[PDB]
């Protein structure tokens, strides 16, 4: 895609002060504060009506907050699924596996509205390993296109990928 | 008859209740997601409390070798008591001690007089410790949470028989969930040296997950159930409800309270009496969202006052009656006026809503029952 | 017996806490956001102030061997320090050495001791050193704020061989939030270069961020647990918590004030003597909404007062703890002008609303305990 | 000993201080608007000024390289010198060195002698810059700011050598707030052809934003943690301070001067001499509404000495005792405050009450100092 490209760009060559009026606004919605309504819009919106396949509102709007308080330099070939095999692959499998593994398996039985909160954990848990990269453009379209069952079966077979190394 | 009492109660920012990876504990009720304090950790905070202290009769400890070398002591009666026990039926599975016992700690010391005999032998000991380990249930906080204690058939020595050591519990205690959508924040904590350094980098960005919420509380106790749990003890049994009460209302989680200091009194409780157990957090099912015309506190009481109403209009018949007080201090949040006259004795104090409960209950005196006190030791 | 110290505190614009994107901390409670200061910052500003010079018996540090070097005077042991540090086994991974020490100034002459006896076993020496900062806990300091010490097994020789370091705290500090919607500004600005370079015109406009709130602040203080955290010594509980009151009133946060200086003081301080620690945090649930006639720190003050009503007449028990004193400089803001007085004593001046604090815990003078130094 | 200065300005509508896009920069204090004027505008007012001109001895030069073949002559040495600047860690930035630093304004000579030591250049050279770079700090205005001066990281990873270059503070400086609720405007502009043909009609105005306040100022300098960073120098501490009030008392800021003008003097200001910082600025949490029989300066100096008197009678201690002074020109504006006059020694001069505050001080006079 390209508009998932563009607005990461965009999301990137924000600086503190609007990356902290989107940091004021987690586990809010778009309607409720005018300043983040105005700063997303004046984002997104010429994106939109350019690329016909830009990401949705609720997407957009969900890695725009994601990626003001989990500010992650953008690189291909690190998606979630991989460092978390990556992390997971280096504690013991009685105890803490389980409990990793289920925190990642939850996001198959949630839609995208009540998706902020796992993943900011799953990403603070990123953080604390000191982790510095993030596919954010892969991880939008796999956001994008979730319903679907082939998109779910690749971030399992990612995710088995990773931690069967 | 049951005694059902449901709190509204707002925090600061806090982080009263955790699980492993240090975030406050959350659910999804209605289909978003809410804060949650789960129920042990409500039952723990009474069981321990100044307003609990002259009841709390019961011990759930993993070391009851050590507590009775503490009590007899006097060469080695450690040793042979952890023997006894162990060949009791306490399996150490996987090594761990496990099985905690819950007795009443009033009879400890008779267990003393069980473990300070060297004739008395090893099975004959440790069935006689069983027996008085089991019929030892009289105590008001027992009686409450309840208690299960099933040894596991490997370390039985099939010599010592285990009576009944079930005590069906007479407090039910729910889980307290938000009346609002949950807003997990975030705090960086950095560490920092007195005596002065290199400041390159000093990193230590730390992680604090916390929240505020106002959370609905429900807690039920079965009046009958517990006076069978105390064996006849209705003074015990209305001193028990009614410093659960006292303590239920003036206490909260000790779970990070020295860098947060949440300790905020319920905005509004109410106590109902009633026939079968119901639970108004079906009120907030749609979150309470705040306007710029009133508070979050205001709301919720409305809310659930609409509720209340509905489920005392439907689902109601003169077979059974419902009596409801509603206490909130000093009458600052009546129960959601637009249709009032919902409870009966709308009051402002939390002493005289103790003397009401125990008038209804019984015609007892909060000044009576009070030296009717448990094991104060 | 517990005392607890309520504050109201207008602050003028300024950046006092900060997080590691440079934004002011904020929060949110009622439904709304507003400022807060984290309680570290408070406790470590009142710890570090100077009207606390004198108590402070206690130091923090992860160097520690370099102050066991600068107390011991011979560089040699310094580096057996480390590997007796190393022997301590305090942490040597994620952030280097870590595991911050929370100990008194004075018994680290003693462990120079513990290093300076080189003919003892190398073992015994990390043995004794970690029983000495096991024992290090006579500092008014250490006795309210607490203590952590739970170093990693990783590193160890003769399995554990620890001693007891919990010290439970005698000092609750709240989170400061402020009494109403916060209203976070940025400033935008641009570095001035004296040179004509006659370039640079969009010279990279900066964002700094910033703030002004009225912040209420909450304190508690256990005097039997500090009487038993200072072994029974009440002369100096009755300093330090006299000394406590009087820094807490008079020192700010050191963040960002030479740019943004906003050295204030409170408006309102109530200190009540109680067996149960209450917050009345709950009464700016509403946010303090700003009229024409009145300003905002009268209309908080006003707040705060019938919520302490409220709650006074509402959980009244027959101990009757309701002793406590309303502080307000020259009576310029009296407790609210809707109800009877509140508070025992209306006092006007500050040090003699330490004074009566003193008087009350036990009759002692401020010039009588101020001479039992740490 | 603290010495504090409290100002009360009132300006002709002038847009001081502007934003990024062209408005007054305001605030909010006490949940209503304010103008605000921000610190680092100030002190840089302050900074190059005209009475200051003569203890300034510091640049905050964004292009150091310049400055060093400015003086010592040889411009080819830039392409001998500038890199070795990329060397020190100033990372080879977008401009000649994006991280500002802040150096006395004689050791640039002292760097001359670094472009002609083309022996014992690479990392020599700049191992001896940076040692010049640390050691350059006895100057009137960087010991009365501050310095950090934290070089950027990706520099040279073999002899980085730098020492504490961080000089902490003497002069803080609060942001200057009005007093009252402000009331911001558009100047609506237009640029009128001089030859008539230009044959546009349409929408051609513009907007320009100005605003007028009576602002409070608030200083405070160090008399200790000054004379530590001057070096013991006591009598050029007193130049200092003495200086610093002359400029503080007699400079705007230069923003929008040729269009506004408006180089209005302050009518107050309340010296103190104190053991612990105080700020008034909760004076005027309450916005000061104008009344028909007095003005707005009138009512300021009013509701500063109601909270002046309060905080005197309020957080009061017996050792440490407080004096204070108070200008007004020719009396005209005292300390209103009923009967009671708060300030010890009421002053209708500016030099006389610099060489009081300087005499104070601990004996020192506006004649030999300078």
């Amino acid at each position: 895609n390209r508009g998932t490209v563009d607005f990461i760009a965009s999301l990137e060559n924000l600086k503190e002060g609007d990356l902290g009026i989107l940091r004021k606004l987690r586990g809010a919605r778009l309607d409720e504060k005018l300043p983040g309504f105005d700063l997303f819009s004046a984002l997104w919106w010429p994106l939109r009506q350019k690329n016909q396949r830009a990401p949705k509102r609720e997407v957009a709007w969900l890695i725009a907050k994601l990626f003001a308080e989990f500010r992650f330099e953008q690189r291909e070939g690190a998606t979630l699924p991989i460092l978390m095999g990556g992390i997971c692959r280096k504690l013991e499998p009685k105890k803490e596996l389980p409990r990793v593994l289920a925190r990642f398996d939850q996001l198959a039985s949630l839609d995208i509205m009540q998706m902020e909160e796992p993943l900011s954990v799953i990403m603070g848990i990123l953080r604390k390993h000191q982790q510095v990269c993030l596919d954010w453009v892969g991880l939008t379209d796999v956001l994008s296109f979730w319903e679907q069952e082939p998109v779910k079966r690749e971030w399992s077979d990612s995710f088995i990928k990773a931690y069967k190394i | 008859m049951l005694i059902e009492i449901h709190m509204i109660q707002n925090h600061s920012p806090a982080n009263l209740n955790r699980d492993d990876l240090g975030a406050p504990k959350t659910c999804y009720f209605g289909g978003v997601l809410r804060s949650r304090i789960s129920s042990q950790c409500i039952k723990r905070s009474i069981r321990t409390s100044n307003d609990f202290k002259a009841l709390l009769g019961g011990v759930r400890t993993r070391r009851l070798a050590d507590l009775i070398q503490q009590e007899a002591g006097e060469t080695e009666c450690w040793k042979k008591a952890q023997e006894i026990l162990n060949k009791c039926g306490f399996k150490n599975k996987d090594d761990n001690t496990k099985m905690l016992v819950f007795m009443s700690k009033d009879k400890i010391k008779d267990l003393a007089r069980i473990v300070l005999d060297n004739s008395l032998g090893l099975t004959e000991a440790a069935q006689q410790v069983a027996n008085v380990i089991a019929q030892a249930t009289l105590a008001p906080d027992i009686a409450l949470c309840g208690r299960m204690l099933e040894p596991n058939d490997k370390d039985k020595d099939k010599k010592v028989k285990w009576s009944n050591t079930t005590v069906e519990a007479a407090l039910q205690v729910a889980h307290a969930i938000s009346t609002h959508i949950a807003r997990p924040e975030i705090d960086y904590f950095v560490a920092a040296d007195d005596v002065p350094g290199e400041d390159a980098g000093a990193g230590h960005i730390g992680e604090s997950m916390f929240a505020s919420a106002c959370f609905y509380k429900y807690f039920s106790i079965d009046w009958e159930q517990l006076v069978k749990n105390l064996k006849g003890d209705t003074n015990l049994a209305a001193h028990t409800v009614g410093a659960f009460l006292l303590a239920a209302a003036k206490t909260n989680p000790s779970g990070k309270q020295n860098s947060f200091a949440a300790h905020n009194y319920p905005d509004g409780i109410l106590v109902e009496f009633k026939n079968s157990p119901i639970s108004y957090a079906n009120a907030f099912v749609r979150p309470v969202s705040v306007v710029k015309e009133s508070d979050l506190v205001e709301q919720s009481i409305g809310q659930l006052s609409n509720y209340v109403n509905d489920i005392r209009l439907g689902y109601y018949d003169e077979q059974s009656p419902v009596i409801g007080f509603w206490f909130s201090p000093n009458n600052r949040y009546p129960l959601g006026y637009k249709h009032s006259k919902l409870a009966s004795r709308n009051i402002g104090n939390l002493n005289e809503l103790v003397g009401a409960v125990l008038d209804y209950i019984g015609g007892f005196k909060w000044e009576e029952v009070q030296k009717s006190k448990a094991y104060i030791g």
